[PDB]
């Protein structure tokens, strides 16, 4: 029985400004980033561990359900689509603006 | 305090460890010459107060067993002759068989010039050969690996039947045992016991149904690597036999054809008697129950009120959309649509399975190296007992109250992990240092 | 240098079927499993399914039986495979972008997506 | 109790049968079978004289038991003499002491050296 | 004498002599590689388990030793006069090849006995 | 810790401080490497050999009843054991090695049929 809940529907940050968002799920989840549609990319496989050529401003850490997903100095890149994944099962993420 | 170091040499104390494992048995693929003889009467030390940390998916005896037993195939192919001169244009007409409507171009008489000891002659020859080992070139055909890799033929001698081999780790090694019933296939283990072999392990090479198996101790045992993953097949071990009587009805006579100097193609020549079809028959009443056992059992890891569906292999190759096995050696593929085709919600009749034969087998997943299986003389009938399934979920959006699942597909891996599930290798480190209020 | 390389955009009418190929190279095609993905636009991804490259198993949810047909053809040396996702009825509701992505492990890391195929009813 | 049969029982218990152990440690291409089960038993024969050779090096040579000069440090194991060989296994034992094995096996080389001189000097006096 | 030279010779007079017959215990690309290997590791193994069958009955190191266990008149009701001087050792294994395990066990035991009182003795 | 043959060019004072670190490397570890394995494992059992049948079994300095035949070498104490290392008083008793291995042999024979006849009075 796999659930999973979002918490940012919406998101609005300034360059330069940790961002957090929560993705609470049981099992395995993993991080991806989509940017207008176009294809995926993997950000953090499991709950922490970082993907090679990944970007150092991202992490994860892990405590009981709950991911944060804690990104540091938001770059004109950054500003995208950011979805958690547990097996088949992926929500409708939120979307970083300025 | 005044404690002092001393040494002790030979204390019970283990860590995982691989190593290569010798095999013991009591002609075949599987040489039982190359094997040292069995200990007539195993030793099963067992360890009182000692609770094991075990892996059936970690297990390296199962990596070690496959890799011998692929081995023990291509040692076994080797000598035997090879049937490049076979990769010709064959003329195919259908076998006599009046008008069968579908299924009637199963056996295609097919007319081919080979080589003969002399180089410089040719000569006209005819064999059956089965849809599914040809492929259309209105009548050209050729063999369907002849563009893919190369066939050895088989040597008519040599049998493929399965002969009990048991594992038996070197000296300085323990295999521990997994005595504990109901112990699914990870973490701890109270009841552990070591042996010097393991059990008899037939290799049988099967997909969607296991056969010739450990028969478990008290109930039906579902074991995967992780149940919420789809990707992960589930082994289902039985624990009554549900039987299986196999058959291939046509006589199917056999013929030599010299290809070359010391060299023999063995080729069906005739049937005699009427073209029939090779099936599996297996018991309804108990086909149905054994089902029952294996829903109740699944219900366990799904939930109480799922409704448990089973349906039939979802596409694939040929060894995976239908059972594959090998019987007297002639190489079955039976449909078992039947057999996985319910709905189960919480709350002398034969099932006759269709099999069609092939003889250029793919073993292994292996591509490059085809093997080509001789015909056999006579009617071939097996009894064998179905002691387990491989299965796969749907997966998907399972938040609905059904799970369908359909059967698996053959790593081969998994028909081992079935039968060294409670075997495991530790090597033994003698060496101790403890404190004691002796000096030397 | 692994590449999963997808075809061209295709228009089609409700009922037809169609061929989305996907070319993966560059890596050992045979141990990852290449799933299929599905996106509706402006809604999240959904999955179709995944299809083992060694046997051609493939495993499709409740909602896609019966309708999508997962396929794997190999090319000689086993380099370059093509995997084809060919959905039977079609309707309105189906007019998502089609990726695949290959799981690399347990943890279903999704390392590599392809490009993209838009299909539009 | 057989092969490994005191692996349960106590640490006090199992050093009254370290000989079933002992034994058990050495009771045992062309074709399959032939070269790799060759390279196990010679990795088995090194196994075991890098053991006896181990023991040779501290003294101990030809002793299942066998007593030493090495105090033992207070760091080590916190633990007294009857919860160590009436309440714990061997298995336990050795994970706890799992770090400080090697540096236990230096102290043993050093002083087991550290006597052969002595030794040495005081028979050539 | 050389190499089991003394093996028709008295077992007294063989007692001097033991150490030729102990020195001589150690000394595919081709057939004859692979089988010298095998033979050559099946010495090996042969040779160590004779070697620790002596150090785990405390005779480690020593041709000839002591041992705490009593003879037993079950294995043998013979006289030590005259089997030193009227015997080959052949003949002497051909009369206890039957009883061998049981001693051998008992000699294990009374030496792990033995260790087990030494280390009592040391602790205190 | 000099490591592994460190103190080859010091004198033997210092040398023999080291035996344990030349002694534990001796056994460190295609048919080739598996006959160099085996020929290594024959030498070392060659080598443990040779002492137990002069008496110095698992001892890496044993004192012997040898006597030094001064015709071996003519030189004293503290020249050889503080002014040469051991490779040069190896290639200074290289011929007569095997005599001191036979007198060995039969001192160690006489010791033990010694100890035979004391222990059985
Ligand atoms: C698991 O079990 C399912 C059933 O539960 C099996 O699915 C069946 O697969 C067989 C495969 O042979 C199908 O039979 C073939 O189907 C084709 C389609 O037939 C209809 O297609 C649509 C239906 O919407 C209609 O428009 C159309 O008019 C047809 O009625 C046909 O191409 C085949 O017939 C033709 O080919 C054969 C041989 O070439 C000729 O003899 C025929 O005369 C004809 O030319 C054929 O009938 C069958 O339809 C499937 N059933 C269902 C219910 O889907 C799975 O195969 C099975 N899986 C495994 C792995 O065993
Ligand atoms: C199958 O995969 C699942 C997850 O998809 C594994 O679940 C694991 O379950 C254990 C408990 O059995 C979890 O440990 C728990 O961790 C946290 C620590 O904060 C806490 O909730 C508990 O005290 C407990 O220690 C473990 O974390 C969890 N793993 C994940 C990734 O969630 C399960 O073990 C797998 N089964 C297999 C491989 O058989
Ligand atoms: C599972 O195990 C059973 C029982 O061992 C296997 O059935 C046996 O298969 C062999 C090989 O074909 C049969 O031998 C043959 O029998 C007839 C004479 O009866 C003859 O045609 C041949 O000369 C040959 O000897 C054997 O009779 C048969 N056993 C029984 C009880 O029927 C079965 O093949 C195994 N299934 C697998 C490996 O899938
Ligand atoms: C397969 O086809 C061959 C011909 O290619 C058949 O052999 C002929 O059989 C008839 C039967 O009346 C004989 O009179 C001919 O002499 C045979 N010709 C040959 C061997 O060249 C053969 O019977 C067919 N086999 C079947 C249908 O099982
Ligand atoms: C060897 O030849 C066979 C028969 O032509 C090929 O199988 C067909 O390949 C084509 C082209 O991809 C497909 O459209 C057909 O559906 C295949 N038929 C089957 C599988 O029955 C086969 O691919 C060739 N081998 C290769 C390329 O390695
Ligand atoms: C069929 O399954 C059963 C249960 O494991 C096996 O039947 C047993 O056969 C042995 C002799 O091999 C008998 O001693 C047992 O009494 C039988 N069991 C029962 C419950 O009667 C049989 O071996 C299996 N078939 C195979 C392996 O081909
Ligand atoms: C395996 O068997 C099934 C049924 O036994 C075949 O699929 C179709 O089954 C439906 C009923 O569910 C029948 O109406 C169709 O006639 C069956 N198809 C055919 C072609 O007979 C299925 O085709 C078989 N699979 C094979 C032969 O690969
Ligand atoms: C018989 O063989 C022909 C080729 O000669 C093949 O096309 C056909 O399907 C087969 N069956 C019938 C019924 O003619
Ligand atoms: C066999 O050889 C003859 C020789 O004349 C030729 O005409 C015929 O086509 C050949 N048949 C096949 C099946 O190759
Ligand atoms: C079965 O698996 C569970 C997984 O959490 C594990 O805790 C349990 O010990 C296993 N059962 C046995 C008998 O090992
Ligand atoms: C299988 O055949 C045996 C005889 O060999 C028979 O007793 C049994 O009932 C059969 N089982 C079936 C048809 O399921
Ligand atoms: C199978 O057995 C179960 C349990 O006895 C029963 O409910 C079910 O109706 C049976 N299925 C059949 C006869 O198809
Ligand atoms: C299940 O599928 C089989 C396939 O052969 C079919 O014959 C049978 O009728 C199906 N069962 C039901 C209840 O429809
Ligand atoms: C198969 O054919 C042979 C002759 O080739 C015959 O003796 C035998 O009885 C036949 N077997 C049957 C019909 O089962
Ligand atoms: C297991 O431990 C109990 C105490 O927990 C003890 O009484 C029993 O004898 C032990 N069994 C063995 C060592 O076989
Ligand atoms: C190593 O020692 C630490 C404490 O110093 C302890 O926590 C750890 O468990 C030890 N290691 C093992 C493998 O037991
Ligand atoms: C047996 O041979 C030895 C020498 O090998 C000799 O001393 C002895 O006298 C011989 N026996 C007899 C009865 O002459
Ligand atoms: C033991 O072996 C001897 C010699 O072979 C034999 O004659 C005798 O019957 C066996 N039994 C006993 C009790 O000595
Ligand atoms: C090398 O020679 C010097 C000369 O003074 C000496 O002190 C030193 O110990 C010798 N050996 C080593 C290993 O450095
Ligand atoms: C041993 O004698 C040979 C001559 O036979 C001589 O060349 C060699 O140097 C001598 N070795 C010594 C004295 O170490």
């Amino acid at each position: 029985d796999i659930q999973m809940t979002q918490s940012p529907s919406s998101l609005s940050a300034s360059v330069g400004d940790t961002v957090t968002i929560t993705c609470q799920a049981n099992g395995y989840l993993n991080w991806y980033q989509q940017r207008r549609g176009k294809a995926p990319k993997l950000l953090i496989y499991d709950g922490s561990k970082l993907e090679r050529g990944v970007p150092s401003r991202f992490s994860g850490r892990r405590w009981g359900q709950e991911y944060n997903l804690t990104i540091n100095n938001l770059q004109p890149e950054d500003i995208a689509t950011y979805f958690c994944q547990v097996y088949e099962f992926v929500v409708p993420g939120t979307r970083l603006d300025l | 305090e005044n404690l002092w170091v001393t040494v002790y040499y030979g204390v019970p104390v283990w860590k995982d460890a691989e190593t290569t494992l010798f095999c013991a048995s009591d002609h075949n693929v599987w040489a039982t010459h190359a094997c040292v003889p069995t200990d007539p009467n195993p030793q099963e030390i067992h360890l009182e107060n000692v609770t094991e940390e075990f892996n059936m998916w970690k297990n390296n005896m199962v990596e070690q067993m496959h890799t011998d037993i692929i081995s023990l195939w291509d040692q076994s192919l080797k000598p035997c002759v090879k049937l490049t001169p076979l990769c010709v244009t064959l003329q195919c007409t259908n076998v006599t068989n009046n008008i069968t409507d579908d299924m009637r171009g199963e056996l295609k008489n097919c007319s081919f010039n080979m080589t003969t000891e002399l180089r410089d002659k040719k000569q006209k020859v005819y064999s059956l050969f089965y849809r599914l080992d040809v492929v259309q070139i209105n009548k050209e055909y050729r063999l369907i690996n002849c563009n893919t890799s190369a066939i050895t033929q088989a040597c008519p001698k040599v049998s493929f039947e399965p002969i009990p081999i048991h594992y038996c780790a070197p000296a300085g090694f323990a295999i521990l045992k997994c005595k504990d019933k109901k112990f699914n296939g990870t973490g701890p283990c109270p009841s552990v016991s070591t042996v010097q072999c393991t059990h008899g392990i037939k290799p049988v090479v099967s997909t969607q149904l296991l056969l010739n198996g450990s028969l478990a101790e008290e109930e039906v045992m579902i074991r995967s690597e992780n149940i919420t993953n789809n990707a992960k097949n589930i082994l289902v071990q039985f624990n009554t036999p549900v039987q299986i009587n196999c058959t291939r009805p046509n006589n199917n006579t056999r013929k030599s054809i010299r290809i070359g100097p010391g060299q023999a193609f063995y080729a069906t020549g005739d049937i005699i008697g009427d073209i029939r079809q090779a099936h599996c028959n297996v018991s309804k009443a108990t086909w149905n129950e054994t089902l029952g056992k294996v829903v109740k059992q699944l219900r366990k890891h799904f939930g109480n009120n799922t409704i448990i569906r089973f349906a039939n292999s979802s596409g694939g190759d040929l060894e995976v959309t239908t059972h594959s096995f090998n019987c007297g050696g002639e190489f079955f593929y039976c449909n078992t649509s039947g057999l996985f085709n319910s709905t189960w919600i919480s709350n002398n009749d034969s099932i006759t399975l269709p099999c069609r034969i092939k003889q250029i087998i793919n073993m292994w997943q292996r591509i490059g190296q085809a093997m080509y299986a001789p015909p056999i003389q006579g009617v071939i009938r097996c009894v064998s007992n179905i002691t387990g399934l491989i299965l796969t979920r749907d997966g998907g959006s399972t938040n609905s109250t059904t799970e369908t699942f359909r059967p698996g597909g053959g790593d081969m891996r998994d028909n081992w992990r079935s039968e060294l599930y409670k075997y495991k290798v530790v090597k033994i480190e003698p060496l101790g240092v403890a404190p004691t209020r002796c000096k030397r | 240098q692994v590449q999963l390389l997808q075809s061209g955009a295709a228009v089609t009418k409700p009922g037809a079927s169609v061929r989305v190929s996907c070319e993966a190279s560059g890596y050992n095609i045979r141990d990852y499993f290449i799933h299929w993905w599905r996106q509706a636009p402006g809604q999240g991804l959904q999955w179709v399914g995944w299809i083992n490259p060694k046997t051609g198993q493939p495993n499709n949810p409740r909602q896609f039986q019966g309708r999508v047909s997962l396929t794997r053809h190999a090319s000689w040396d086993f380099d370059t495979y093509s995997f084809y996702m060919d959905l039977k009825a079609l309707r309105s509701d189906d007019t998502a972008v089609y990726f695949c992505a290959r799981q690399r492990s347990d943890y279903w890391d999704f390392d590599v997506w392809g490009s993209g195929t838009q299909v539009t009813v | 109790l057989g092969f490994l049969g005191a692996a349960g029982s106590t640490m006090g218990a199992a050093s009254m049968t370290l000989t079933v152990q002992a034994r058990n440690l050495l009771s045992g291409p062309g074709t399959v079978w032939g070269i790799k089960q060759l390279q196990a038993r010679v990795l088995a024969v090194e196994r075991y004289l890098r053991d006896q050779q181990l023991l040779g090096i501290w003294g101990c040579s030809g002793k299942l038991i066998c007593c030493t000069n090495v105090p033992w440090n207070s760091s080590w194991s916190n633990r007294n003499l009857s919860e160590i060989w009436d309440n714990m296994t061997w298995l336990q034992w050795d994970k706890e002491i799992s770090n400080y094995t090697q540096i236990i096996y230096g102290l043993l080389e050093e002083s087991q050296n550290q006597q052969e001189k002595n030794e040495q000097d005081l028979l050539a006096l």
